[PDB]
């Protein structure tokens, strides 16, 4: 819903690269990371994360956070299916909750509590 | 915006 990802990457090599990639590295998930529509914040270097599943939402969050190389002082929120995830899920929870129909789980970042 | 290859992060 506003990922560029999914535009420039067609629905069936998206759904076959997820099911593959969770076959082969089946104690980790696929996630793709990108800016929220109208989002005032520094970029991300990369996109696409093979995450532990044992990892916590709050390790992945400050994990990304030092990869924009935020301040501090600098706000940023995680938005997933139109909600905030809990910081003490872990991201296989998560991708297990919120997956899409390509195996992909897709968080929205930005500086704003504001999503629409 | 890179999105050639999966970073895979350390457990």
């Amino acid at each position: 819903m506003g990922f560029v990802y999914k535009e420039e990457h067609p629905f069936e090599k998206r759904r076959s690269e997820g099911e593959k990639i969770r076959k082969k590295y089946p104690d980790r998930v696929p996630v793709i990371v990108e800016k929220a529509p109208k989002a005032r914040i520094g970029d991300l270097d990369k996109k696409k994360y093979l995450v532990p599943s044992d990892l916590t939402v709050g390790q992945f969050y400050f994990l990304i956070r030092k990869r924009i190389h935020l301040r501090a002082e600098d706000a940023l929120f995680f938005f997933v299916n139109n909600v905030i995830p809990p910081t003490s899920a872990t991201m296989g929870q998560l991708y297990q909750e919120h997956h899409e129909e390509d195996f992909f789980l897709y968080i929205a970042y930005s500086d704003e509590s504001v999503y629409g | 915006s890179d999105d050639d290859f999966w970073v895979r992060v350390a457990p």
